[PDB]
């Protein structure tokens, strides 16, 4: 459920704790820039068949 | 002595070298890097003690010629990369 | 050429009682390099990698 | 203990100036002058100069003469035209010390306890930095050795106050660099600082070839610092440390990567835009 | 083989025949047995076909891709065989690709022998004969993607190998081949799988963003490169 | 015994009541010892509060230089069994009096902190950053010898 960050290692009896690091917004940002420059790769194929 | 890269010291090495016993070379950096002759840490897991310096000690002549030798490699290599960069960028180092 | 009457002053009294020359800075070298140092950085400059916290906060921002 | 002698752009002028009044025609060594500004917590700021008639002969190095009335009166005049200078030590375009400063440094003490020595390198124009400022210390030498009079070495960097920057700036106009540096610039930047680390380096080799092979003394002190540089590199290829490069390395990539495809998302939209350009003027000239 | 070999196709070339060089190469590929290039080439040959105007091309193509990819040790993408124009056409494949999945030799000897003779005028009756006497590579493959450390008794059982022993030319072969990344252990007889690292502190990520930081510059090289400007009306 | 709370350095809590309990606790007519230690129910409570006083300054010096200390070791080192040794310790991080990671399984202590891509870079850069202003002062100061010992 997200309670805490570990996990439950059962062939050594042990949960592992640990710190979860951030989810490196930069990465986010591309992306969704990515679908961004997708949509606009396509619009530019309208202005293509124009010719 | 240590050759700069294996900066770590196994306890067997420094036990040995000291004739002191492995329980005790844990205290002897214990002492030596708290008057401030060393900036390192202790590990025991593998009781290797990683060492990082700024305590120097006086030199020699053998231990300056040495020391040039040395040097002498390491601007070898600031040179040549030096080159790489100049040459491969000569149309955009404008 | 390298100026026209500037009206600012042509009110007080120009090509009426006094006229001006042009000015021209006689800079040669062995001077403008010793200038050029003001703002000339280091060799240390360069190679100094920037702060990566600072960094990828701003590749991020 | 002077921190900084950050040294104004007038002067490094007006020395060139001076260096130039007389090798012109009186061919001769380092022109000395004097050195005045304002003082500050601890960093001596160097605000203006002038000439002083110096005469030396290459024979016993002490038949010199730095001219006191001249220094004197000289100084009475600059008082009155700007009361902020005070005497704080004299210049020579001589790259390399001379005998003769310890002794003629004695003299500028007199005008100003706390006097500094800046070397100007005029005739040089090099890697850069053409000021060199050194004060005068006097010490048992802790370490068990004759003592002597020496010039100690305060660090030195070149600033300019508002009014002379706004003359330099277009006293160049010429030849500045964008203050963007761009690529191209960047670059450039760093062929340049490897140039100089390698000149560094080769100083300070010479230096130890010249210790190890005796021509010069074991300084015993500042030569185990030279080891402490020694001590303090990265050691790259630690694996932690290796994987922790691969990221970030890998990390920027990816904004170069999203970089260049927006550049190029945006170049093909430009001639998309501009095939239709040309083309719709063709068909619309018929 | 040899034409292609010693001829390089003008990289400048029209999008129509470069997706037509790509299947030509890609059929001599795939009979030279260099398998790995051959499917390389075929998708990427494949994704140059004029979007939909030859249902034709694209019907041979996925022909040989289906087939080139099995022998090569995968299953091939099922929105294919659904597809509307490909749908009869590779429909006999189909019956193919199902039966290596289920390893039912019977099953697939079975479909070449009915559907076996239309392969041929399709030009690939050979390359189904050599998947015939190769249909255990996938399986071993299916095995090295889920188990770890199988016992190669286990690999056996799970791949209907007569005996043990003869898993073990299979499975170091599938090993030996490159369709695994496994090291078998004979000591013990576990064909243990290679412990996969994080790869983005590795310099792979860094490798991949090359050739497509290349490729973008040159796209914007060869779009501004051109851009026609007409010559000032 | 001031200087020792002073002193960076470990001090073996059974060495300490070995050589200072007597003249502490006990005294006597040259030593006129205190009731702060006494035989007292309050003075033990005490006696037991300067051994988990002595216990943490252990610690944190253990905390400041060592980085993987194994739990036995680090028993041996404060004078207490491999369990009270994991309450105290973990007594103390609950607090956030230190930081540390008790790695149960093989008997592990780390205290170095993770080490984010961020930091172990930007201290390698600080390292470069200080060798480059040596490389420069010590080529003034070689510099300077140049010219002195002409």
């Amino acid at each position: 459920d997200k309670k805490f960050h570990g996990i439950l290692d059962q062939g050594e009896g042990v949960l592992i704790i640990f710190d979860e690091p951030p989810v490196d917004k930069t990465y986010e940002a591309a992306l969704e820039t990515i679908q961004n420059m997708s949509k606009v790769v396509d619009s530019l194929y309208n202005k293509a068949k124009k010719l | 002595t240590r050759p700069a890269n294996h900066r770590q010291l196994t306890f067997e090495e420094i036990a040995k070298s000291a004739k002191i016993t492995v329980n005790e070379v844990e205290l002897l950096v214990m002492k030596a890097l708290s008057v401030g002759l060393v900036k390192g840490s202790i590990d025991e897991v593998d009781k290797r003690v990683h060492m990082t310096w700024v305590q120097p000690r006086v030199l020699d002549l053998q231990q300056i010629k040495g020391m040039k030798d040395r040097l002498e490699f390491w601007c070898t290599d600031v040179k040549s990369m030096e080159m790489l960069v100049e040459h491969q960028a000569h149309d955009i180092l404008t | 050429h390298l100026n026209k009457p500037s009206i600012q002053a042509l009110i007080h009294g120009l090509n009426r009682h006094y006229y001006s020359i042009t000015i021209n800075y006689r800079k040669n070298e062995l001077e403008q390099k010793m200038l050029l140092n003001l703002h000339k950085k280091s060799w240390m400059e360069g190679l100094t990698l920037q702060d990566y916290s600072e960094h990828c906060k701003h590749n991020e921002s | 203990a002077v921190q900084k002698v950050v040294v104004h752009p007038l002067v490094l002028l007006s020395v060139v100036d001076h260096f130039n009044r007389i090798g012109k025609v009186g061919n001769q060594k380092r022109v000395v002058g004097v050195l005045l500004g304002s003082w500050q917590k601890k960093v001596l700021d160097v605000s203006n100069s002038f000439a002083v008639p110096f005469d030396e002969d290459d024979k016993d190095d002490s038949v010199w003469f730095l001219d006191h009335d001249y220094l004197e009166n000289m100084y009475g005049m600059f008082k009155k035209v700007n009361a902020r200078e005070r005497i704080v030590g004299w210049y020579h375009t001589g790259p390399k010390l001379h005998k003769n400063d310890i002794a003629i440094n004695e003299l500028m003490k007199r005008y100003c306890p706390n006097s500094v020595l800046v070397i100007i390198d005029v005739k040089p124009k090099d890697l850069g930095l053409p000021t060199e400022a050194y004060i005068s210390v006097e010490e048992v030498h802790d370490d068990g050795t004759p003592t002597s009079k020496t010039f100690e070495h305060v660090t030195s960097e070149i600033g300019a106050e508002e009014a002379e920057e706004v003359g330099v700036e277009h006293l160049l106009r010429d030849i500045k660099d964008t203050t963007v540096g761009t690529l191209s610039q960047r670059i450039t930047n760093q062929v340049h600082g490897l140039k100089g680390l390698n000149s560094k380096l080769l100083d300070i080799r010479s230096y130890l070839e010249k210790v190890a092979t005796g021509k010069l003394p074991i300084n015993h002190q500042i030569i185990y610092q030279l080891q402490d540089v020694f001590n303090l590199l990265p050691d790259v290829s630690l694996q932690e440390f290796v994987k922790a490069f691969y990221l970030k390395t890998n990390d920027q990539m990816v904004v170069v990567y999203l970089a260049s495809l927006i550049r190029s998302v945006v170049a093909l939209h430009n001639l998309i835009n501009n095939k239709i350009a040309n083309r719709d003027a063709e068909k619309k000239e018929g | 083989e040899k034409l292609v070999s010693k001829s390089v196709f003008p990289e400048q070339a029209n999008n129509n025949e470069w997706a037509r060089y790509l299947y030509y190469t890609g059929r001599i590929k795939a009979i030279q047995l260099e398998y790995s290039e051959a499917r390389r080439t075929m998708t990427n040959a494949l994704r140059k076909a004029p979007q939909h105007t030859a249902v034709g091309f694209k019907q041979t193509v996925h022909k040989l891709l289906i087939v080139v990819e099995l022998l090569l040790g995968e299953i091939p993408d099922r929105l294919q065989f659904r597809q509307p124009s490909l749908k009869r056409s590779l429909m006999p494949y189909f019956l193919l690709t199902q039966a290596v999945r289920t390893g039912n030799l019977a099953k697939f000897n079975q479909v070449l022998d009915q559907f076996g003779e239309k392969f041929q005028a399709d030009g690939t009756y050979t390359l189904i004969i050599r998947l015939r006497h190769n249909v255990i590579k996938t399986g071993v493959r299916m095995i090295s993607l889920s188990y770890s450390r199988i016992s190669l008794a286990d690999i056996a059982q799970k791949l209907q190998l007569d005996s043990p022993e003869d898993a073990e030319f299979i499975v170091a072969k599938a090993i030996r081949d490159g369709v695994i990344e496994a090291s078998i252990n004979h000591e013990k007889g576990y064909v243990q799988s290679k412990e996969m690292i994080d790869i983005y502190s590795t310099r792979e990520p860094q490798l991949a963003f090359h050739q497509r930081i290349s490729f973008c510059l040159d796209i914007h090289n060869m779009s501004v490169k051109a851009m026609r400007f007409p010559p000032k009306s | 015994l001031l200087k020792l709370f002073t002193t960076m350095e470990l001090m073996r809590w059974s060495t300490l009541v070995e050589d200072y309990g007597m003249e502490l606790r006990k005294g006597s007519l040259e030593s006129p010892a205190t009731d702060v230690f006494g035989s007292t129910e309050e003075g033990e409570k005490r006696w037991k509060d300067l051994k988990n006083r002595v216990v943490e300054h252990n610690i944190r010096i253990m905390a400041k230089y060592y980085t993987r200390i194994t739990m036995k070791r680090m028993a041996q080192l404060l004078d207490l069994s491999v369990d009270e040794s994991e309450a105290f310790l973990s007594n103390l991080v609950v607090n956030k009096t230190i930081f540390a990671k008790v790695d149960r399984l093989a008997g592990i202590i780390n205290f170095q902190r993770p080490k984010d891509p961020n930091n172990l870079l930007n201290d390698w850069s600080q390292k470069l950053n200080s060798l480059m202003s040596l490389v420069n002062k010590t080529t003034h100061l070689i510099a300077k010898e140049e010219m002195i010992h002409n």
